[PDB]
C-alpha cells in the first residue's frame, strides 16, 4: 500500500477513491467511522482519561483509525488507498482537491452547502446522518474562518521540535505531538479543520471526506519527524494514570499499542518521504 | 470555581449556562433549551461540539460561536 499525495491520483485513482467512499457510505459503515470519532473527542479530556487527541495517543490512534478506514476501501476496492493533502502546498480553494471530480468545493454563502462534486447532497449519495443539528448536507466553508492554511514554514518549526511529547501530556504541553496538533503554537492541524469549516470544524469531522486525506498528511508529518529525530521516540513509557503509555493498549481497539504503530512502514509507505540527513 | 452561569437572547436564540458517550462537564450550556456539549481546556479557553477547534474564552463565547455556526437550526441531543 502507497500513500499518495491527492495531488498527484490519476482521473482513474481520483473515480475508484471517490466509488469505494460512496460504497462504505451506502453500506452504512461510513457512518460508524464519523460515530466512533465523535464518542473519543467528546469523550478525552485534559484532566482525565484522554485517549484520540488532545495526548499524546493522537498520533498511534489516528494512525489505526485510518487504518482501519483505509482496509474498509480496500474490501470494497483492493486498489483504493488514501490519499494525503499536503495543505501547506495546495493552500488555496482552487486546489484540484476542491474540484468536483475529487472533493467538491466550498459551501454556499447562504447555509454552506456544498453544490457540487461527488458528496453534494443534490446527488442524494451523502447523507449526513451523525450529526449534532437538524442539517443534512455536507456544509464548507474554505477559508472562511481563518485566513490562511498553515505554511512550509511554520511546518518545519514544528518539525524541529525534539520532544515528542511532555507532561502533563494534554492540550498544555509543549513538544511536538501538541504543536502538530495545534493547541499550542502556530497551529497545523487544528487550524486546517477551522479553515475547512462545516463539519470538519465539528465534533463529526469524518462527515467531510477531506477529514482523511487531512489526517494522512497529518501522519506523514509524523514520519518525517521520525525521520529528523531518529534519537526521539514516543512517550509516556508507562505508569502515566488517564495517558496512554507507549506499551499500554487503546481503546476502541483494546489490542494494540502505541508502540505497535510507530513504524508505518509495516502497514504503507508514501509516495515520498525524505530520508535522515544533516 | 466554575465560570457564572447566563442567559440572553443571541441572534435571536435563546443561550443559557450554568455550573453542574462524552465527558464529565462543570459547565452546562443550551441552545434554546437543547444543551450543547461544551469544553473546558487546561488554559480555561472554551470549545463547543459544533466548534470544537477553535478555543474561545468563555463558555458564553462558545455559545455564541455555536450560534453562529448553527445559521438557525435547530440543535440535537447529544
Ligand atoms: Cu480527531
Ligand atoms: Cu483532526
Ligand atoms: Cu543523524
Ligand atoms: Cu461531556
Amino acid at each position: 500500500t502507497v500513500r499518495k499525495n491527492q495531488a498527484t491520483l490519476t482521473a482513474d485513482e481520483k473515480r475508484r477513491f471517490v466509488a469505494a467512499v460512496l460504497e462504505l457510505k451506502r453500506s452504512g459503515r461510513y457512518d460508524e467511522f464519523v460515530r466512533t470519532h465523535n464518542e473519543f473527542i467528546m469523550s478525552d479530556t485534559d484532566s482525565g482519561e484522554r485517549t484520540g487527541h488532545r495526548s499524546p495517543s493522537f498520533l498511534p490512534w489516528h494512525r489505526r483509525f485510518l487504518l482501519d478506514f483505509e482496509q474498509a476501501l480496500q474490501s470494497v476496492d483492493s486498489s483504493v488507498t488514501l490519499p494525503y493533502w499536503d495543505w501547506s502546498a495546495d493552500r488555496t480553494v482552487r486546489a484540484s482537491l476542491w474540484a468536483p471530480d475529487f472533493l467538491g468545493g466550498t459551501g454556499r454563502s447562504t447555509d454552506g452547502r456544498v453544490m457540487d462534486g461527488p458528496f453534494a447532497a443534490s446527488t442524494g449519495n451523502w447523507p449526513i446522518n451523525v450529526r449534532v443539528d437538524s442539517r443534512t448536507y455536507l456544509r464548507r466553508s474554505l477559508g472562511g474562518s481563518v485566513a490562511e492554511l498553515p505554511t512550509r514554514a511554520e511546518v518545519e518549526s514544528v518539525l524541529a521540535i525534539s520532544a515528542y511529547d511532555l507532561p502533563p501530556y494534554n492540550s498544555a504541553s509543549e513538544g511536538f505531538r501538541n504543536h502538530l496538533e495545534g493547541w499550542r503554537g502556530v497551529n497545523l492541524h487544528n487550524r486546517v479543520h477551522v479553515w475547512v469549516g462545516g463539519q470538519m470544524a465539528t465534533g463529526v469531522s469524518p462527515n467531510d471526506p477531506v477529514f482523511w486525506l487531512h489526517h494522512a498528511y497529518v501522519d506523514k508529518l509524523w514520519a518525517e519527524w521520525q525521520r529528523r529525530h531518529p534519537d526521539s521516540a514516543y512517550v509516556p513509557t508507562g505508569g502515566t494514570p488517564d495517558v496512554v503509555d507507549l506499551n499500554e493498549t487503546m481503546k476502541p481497539w483494546n489490542t494494540v499499542r502505541p508502540a505497535d504503530l510507530l513504524d508505518h512502514t509495516a502497514y504503507y509507505t508514501f509516495d515520498a518521504l525524505e530520508h535522515h540527513h544533516h | 470555581a466554575a465560570p457564572e452561569s447566563f442567559d440572553e437572547v443571541y441572534k435571536g436564540r435563546r443561550i443559557q449556562g450554568r455550573p453542574a458517550h462524552e465527558h464529565g462537564g462543570g459547565y452546562e450550556v443550551f441552545v434554546d433549551g437543547v444543551q450543547l456539549h461544551v469544553m473546558r481546556n487546561a488554559d480555561g479557553s472554551w470549545i463547543s461540539v459544533v466548534s470544537h477547534y477553535d478555543p474561545v474564552p468563555t463558555p458564553r463565547a462558545a455559545a455564541r460561536a455555536a450560534v453562529d455556526e448553527l445559521q438557525g437550526a435547530p440543535l440535537l441531543p447529544f
